[PDB]
This record gives C-alpha cells, structure tokens and sequence, in this order.
DNA sequence: TCCTCTTGTCAGGCCGGAATAACTCCCTATAATGCG
DNA sequence: AGGGAGTTATTCCGGCCTGACAAGAGGA
C-alpha cells in the first residue's frame, strides 16, 4: 500500500526490493493480515470502524 | 487514501456504492406524524405504500 | 454551478467574456476575408463596446443581458459596492462559533456572569468537548465522541 | 505563506499579462451540455485553469495521487488539487 | 446636485457629498466645449453606423449588372495572366496525372469545362503534345506557340481551391523574385553607396544581366572596389534570379507586366464587390429586423448579415437573369440563422437539436 | 508438530468493430432594400 | 427552411493477456 510512501509497489517489485520475489511475500502479507485479525490489536480499529 | 484500503482489507469492509440522503427530522423538533402524501409521476412503478 | 433539477446559475462575467470573444473571433475572420473598411470599422467599434462594458459597465448604453432586464454586473461593479467592499466592509463576514437568542432578566446573577442555555453551549463548545472527552480516554476516537454527544 | 508588507500597484504591461496567464481562451464555449465536462479551449478549460476533480485528469487516464506533475498526453491537464482552479 | 423627484429639501448633509467630488474640474471645460459646438454626441453605435450606410445610395439594377460585368472581367483578366509563364502548366499536368494515374480524384481538380472525362483526357493529351513541342521549339516562334497553347488552355476551369493554390504558387515565386531583387538592390545601394540616379540608369531595365555590374566596377569608384568584398553574395543573388528567370524563361519585363495586370484585375474586382456590398447593406439590415429578439445584440446580427451578403455577392451569377436582391436574401437569412443558433445559448447546442426544440 | 514452498486457473484491464451524435459543403433564384 | 451526405469521435460488445488467489505437501 502507500502508507508513509508514494506509489505502492505490487508483489513482484516489492520482492525485487527484498530480492526475494515469489509467493512467500504475498503469504507474509496474508499472515500479517490474519494475525492482526485477532482483537486487542484490532479493538482500537474495530471501534475505529464507521 | 491507502490506509482506508488497508482497513477495508483487514476488517472485510465491503464498500457500499450508495450515499445517504434520507429526510431526518430537524434539530429539536418532536411531534406526531399526522399525515403523509405521495406524488409519483406517470410511468414509474408506484410502491406498496403509494 | 449546477442548481438541482437541471437548471444552471452563472455570474454575468461568463456572458460578458462570451460576447468579447465572439466579437474578437468575428473580427479575426473579417480581417482574413479582406472585407471593405466599413465593416472592419464597425467590428472595431463593437469590440471597443464589449471591452469597455466588461471593465466598467455603466458609462455607455448600459448593455443589458439576454431577455433579463436587469443590467449585468461588471468587474467594476463587482469591486465597488456599499460601502465599497461588500464582503470586506459592512456587511460583514459571517462567523462561526456564534449564537443568538432572546434575553431575560435573571436577577440572581452576579455582576460578572450571565445565564447561557445548555444546548447553545453544547453546540458552540462541541470541539472543546471532543478534546476533553478524548483526553480522558472515555471515548476511543473522535467518531465515538460524536456519537456520545449525540 | 509569506510574511509580507508594502502592496504595490501599477499598470499591467502586456508582457506581465502574458506572464500570469497559463493559456489562451480561443473559443467561447463553456461546457459540453451532454457530458458536462469542460470544453477545450473554452471559457472553462481544464488544460488552462485546472483539473475539475482532485488528482484526476479529464479523460480519466490518471486517477492516483502518485501522479501530481504529469500532464496527461491526451488531455493537457495536469493532475493536481482542484483548488488551483481558483487562482490560475 | 442629485436632486429628487421635484426638488424637496431638509437635510443639512449636501456639503459632505459636495466635498466628496473633487477640485479637478476638467468636466467644466469638457461640458463647455461639447455644448458649445453642437457636434452630435452620437455615442450609440447604431446611429453612427446608420449614417455610414446612409451615405451609399441604392445601386439600381443596371449598375448592378455593370459591376457584375466588371467582376467577371477582372476574374477573366487574372485567368489569362496566369496562362502566361511556363511553370504553371507543369503543376497542372502534375495534379492531372495524380487524378488520372489514380493518386487523386476526378472531382478534386475540375468541375466542368467550358466549350465529360473523356473530353478532358483528350484535351490534356493534346495539351501535353503542344506543350512539349513548344518547349522543344523554344529556340519569336516559341513565343507565338506559347501564345497558342495559352489560347487553348483558356478552355479550362479549375476548382476554386486550385485557382487559389495556383495564384498562391505564382505569388510565392514572385515573392522570391521580388525579395531577391529588393535585397540585392538594398545591399548594393546601401553598402556600396550606389548613387540612385545612376542606379536607375544602368541597373534599370534588366536587373538580371551583369552589364550594370561590370560597368559599376569599371566606374573606378572606391566603393566599386569594395564591391568585391561582397561580390560573392551580390552576384550569387543575381545568378539565383537569373535561374528563376531561366525557369520563367521569357524575360524580366513580362514578370512586371503579369504582376501589374493581376493587381489591376484584383483591384477592379475588389472595388466592384465593394460597390455591391455597400449598396446591399440596407437590404442586410432590413432582413435583420426579424431576429433581433433571440438574445443577441442587433449589431452582431447585422454583421452576420454582412458576411452572408459578401458570400452571396461573390457567388452571384447575373446571367441567370434574376435580380440580385432575391438571391442575396437567401444567404443573408441562412447566415443570420446559423449565427443566432450558434452564439445564442451559454451551453452551446448543435443546430439540429435547436431545430428540434 | 508446526511452519514453509509449489503448481495452476480465474479475474480484470485493454483494443477492434459498430453505432449514435456532431460539423462542413451542397445548400436556394420573383422581389423584398434605412429604424432599434 | 430546415434536409443531408459524408466523416470522426466516442461509448460499447466481443475477444486477448497478465496478476492474484487457493489447496496441499514437505522441511526444519
Ligand atoms: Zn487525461
């Protein structure tokens, strides 16, 4: 995404900047998303929903 | 803006394409609905209440 | 700007500019055609008319609008008002955080205070309320503070 | 915002008038009446005055904020804040 | 002052506004002069234009046919003048072949001759033959044969655009000739200090041969000796002019003849059209009165009518035997309608939609 | 046992023909002629 | 008094092309 930076880079370009460009990076994105689903981390944004 | 996209991803926030306009009662007015009238133009499909 | 319902509203400058540009373009074409002097001269008169109406309308034949009878408001008129600056001078720049209501006696008051209705104070001081509500943490974010005031 | 003083008044020379202006308005048209997008290069013109809607060009090629100084090759409108349309 | 309806009074306040209107009293002088001359202060453009048209009286019927003959005569004069230099038929045949070779279209070059595609093809065959024979026969006789080729070429009528393009190609070649000659005589008279009377005597007549060149250098003047400092440039311009006349080929006096006759013909035709338009301005305004109230100004309408009248005049044919006014009416009304339709609405609307509304 | 790496098929953006709008060249032939 | 033939632009349906998401198996 673009959080704190200009244009957002897609999977392949982000992997290039890590030099590891493959399914593992999207899987890392998905694991972060899933683990952040759990409340106490989400409660602040859970209420922050509108 | 990006962070909203992040939040939409996280919580599963399916964006509804329709804005709200409904006629709410003015501030500080309280009474009984005494009557209702409905004016539909010829052609359009009247609704149950009409 | 579009009025609701399809109808449009525009300032008179749009019309004045249209007239200026139209006469200018027609003069260009008349020049390219090598028309007789009389017609080019009439066109130069028309352009003078249009420009001088545009800058300050009212020192000539008062060029009215299409079918609306009131003289169109030119730049000079837009600047000059009563007194002069309409919005810069009286009156008078509407302001936020203001309220008004009917006055009542209230003898029990001390000399240096005044009775102010609750709901006016809530409306005025909304943002102060939000700040204090969030400082104590009673509300997670500003949206919940608004809901809590509602 | 500058901290200024001394406001100077003088007759505008033709080269200064050219200096402030960003483009020439050749046709008197205002808007397309069917699709209310502005006409080029009419009294209301996006390539001269500014983009109608924030950070999105006229023809709709560029809509991301990541583009801000690019000037769409089809429509010569730069992608920037709509507020600029109040000062050009 | 600003007195009210019928001069009331109260109100000790008229001196603040009396002071609020300044010492500088030119006005006093202005009013005095103006109201002491009784020159009609006709500010409204309507009146002044009304007078301007009022000056030109009504050019009756037979005057109109007269000026139509003069217009035709001017156009024919310029057409003959074009016929007379061997670089105009080259491009003709080039675009005729373009059309025939199928690199162009049969309706892009001609719109009917004067006294069928078969006939055009054969006349251009015989034109090619006569042209090539008269070019070979260049070495008196060649001038007479060029005259005869031009007399056969009179037959042709070119599409208006082509007539404009040919007058423009000949205009630009004459532009090169005139600019080269002017710059050569400028450099000479101004840098070589060439006395302008002897300039006339020796330089005038040819402007192409070196006889005046070598007589001036033989004239032993000190600027004549500097003449070599820029002899390369000057003599190169003289040579280039000579080559231009080698593709002209005839001489250096018939260029003069042709340009002067074209100017004369054009001026005649222009003056005749001028006559017609000022005579029919009243007609234009008469037709204008109908459309005044479609949210356009009066004078814009009369101007659109003037443009329509110019076009009508330019396209009018008297030989049809009908009066001019009736024919011009059609173009004046069409033009007025088109302009009112187009410049009327703020959000301009196509003309068919206006007609449907 | 838990965490990580692999093959494959759907989805969304893009280009070609088509079809409804617009803009210019044909517009014309009894005569009509100052007016706001 | 608006009739039009021809042309180009612009939206729209039909079809091509590259990212992205799912399910399982293998390694530390
Ligand atoms: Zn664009």
């Amino acid at each position: 995404f673009g959080i704190d930076m200009n244009t957002d880079y897609t999977l392949e370009e982000v992997g290039k900047q890590f030099d590891v460009t493959r399914e593992r990076i999207r899987q890392i994105e998905a694991k972060a998303l899933r683990k952040l689903r759990h409340p106490s981390r989400s409660e602040v944004l859970r209420s922050f929903l509108d | 803006t990006p962070e909203e996209k992040l939040l939409r991803a996280i919580f599963g926030e399916k964006a509804s394409d329709v804005k709200d306009s409904s006629l709410r009662v003015p501030n500080g007015v309280s009474g009984t609905v005494i009557d209702v009238q409905v004016f539909t133009r010829d052609g359009v499909e009247k609704d149950k209440r009409a | 700007v579009p009025l609701d319902g399809g109808r449009f509203a525009t300032s008179d400058l749009n019309d004045l500019y249209r007239r200026v540009i139209n006469r200018n373009n027609r003069l260009k074409r008349l020049l390219d055609l090598a028309a007789p002097d009389i017609i080019v001269r009439n066109e130069k008169r028309m352009l003078q008319e249009a420009v001088d109406a545009l800058l300050d309308n009212g020192r000539r034949g008062r060029a009215i609008t299409g079918s609306n009878k009131r003289p169109l408001k030119s730049l000079a008129d837009m600047i000059k008002g009563k007194q002069g600056r309409f919005r810069q001078n009286l009156l008078g720049k509407r302001v936020d955080y203001s309220g008004r209501s009917v006055i009542t006696v209230g003898p029990y008051l001390r000399l240096h205070q005044c009775g102010l209705p609750k709901k006016m104070a809530l409306e005025l001081f909304k943002p102060f309320i939000y700040g204090k509500l969030e400082l104590r943490g009673l509300a997670t974010t500003i949206k919940a503070a608004k809901k809590m005031v509602e | 915002t500058e901290e200024f003083d001394a406001i100077k008044i003088a007759l505008a020379s033709p080269d200064m008038i050219r200096s402030w202006s960003f483009g020439e308005v050749k046709k008197p048209e205002t808007i397309n009446y069917r699709t209310f997008k502005p006409e080029r290069d009419g009294l209301f013109c996006a390539r001269i005055f500014g983009p109608v809607k924030d950070y999105e060009c006229l023809c709709g090629k560029y809509k991301r904020l990541k583009h801000r100084g690019v000037i769409c090759e089809k429509c010569g409108v730069e992608v920037t804040q709509t507020k600029v349309r109040r000062e050009r | 002052i600003q007195v009210m309806e019928e001069a009331p009074d109260a109100d000790d306040l008229m001196l603040a506004e009396n002071t609020a209107d300044e010492d500088a009293a030119e006005a006093a002088a202005q009013v005095l002069s103006s109201v002491e001359s009784e020159i009609g202060r006709t500010t409204d453009p309507v009146r002044m234009y009304m007078r301007e048209m009022g000056t030109v009286e009504l050019l009756t019927r037979e005057g109109e046919i007269d000026i139509a003959k003069r217009i035709e005569d001017g156009i024919n004069q310029v057409q003959c003048s074009v016929a007379e230099y061997p670089e105009a038929i080259t491009y003709l045949l080039e675009q005729y072949d373009r059309v025939e070779a199928e690199e162009a279209r049969l309706s892009d070059l001609i719109t009917g001759f004067v006294d069928d595609p078969e006939l055009a093809r054969e006349k251009f065959a015989e034109l090619r033959a006569q042209y090539v024979v008269t070019r070979d026969t260049i070495k008196a006789t060649a001038q007479e044969e060029i005259l005869k080729l031009s007399e056969v070429f009179k037959q042709f009528r070119l599409v208006p655009k082509q007539f404009d393009y040919l007058v423009n190609s000949m205009r630009v070649m004459m532009d090169r000739v005139r600019t080269q000659e002017r710059l050569i005589m400028k450099l000479c008279v101004e840098q070589c200090k060439m006395p302008k009377k002897n300039f006339i005597t020796l330089f005038t007549g040819n402007e192409t041969s070196d006889t005046w060149f070598n007589a001036a250098i033989a004239m032993n003047k000190p600027w004549s000796e500097k003449l070599h400092d820029v002899s390369e440039e000057v003599h190169r311009a003289l040579q280039k002019l000579q080559q231009i006349e080698e593709e002209t080929g005839l001489t250096i006096e018939q260029v003069k003849d042709i340009n002067r006759r074209m100017s004369i013909g054009e001026a005649k035709a222009r003056r005749a059209k001028k006559e017609m338009v000022e005579a029919n301005l009243r007609l234009v305004i008469s037709i204008a009165k109908k459309y005044t109230n479609r949210g356009l100004q009066f004078l814009d309408l009369i101007q659109e009518g003037n443009i329509g009248l110019m076009k009508a005049v330019d396209k009018f044919e008297y030989r049809r035997g009908y009066k001019f006014s009736t024919y011009a009416t059609w173009w004046i009304r069409q033009a007025i309608t088109r302009s009112i339709a187009d410049q009327a609405r703020t959000i301009r609307i196509p003309v068919h939609m206006i007609e449907t509304i």
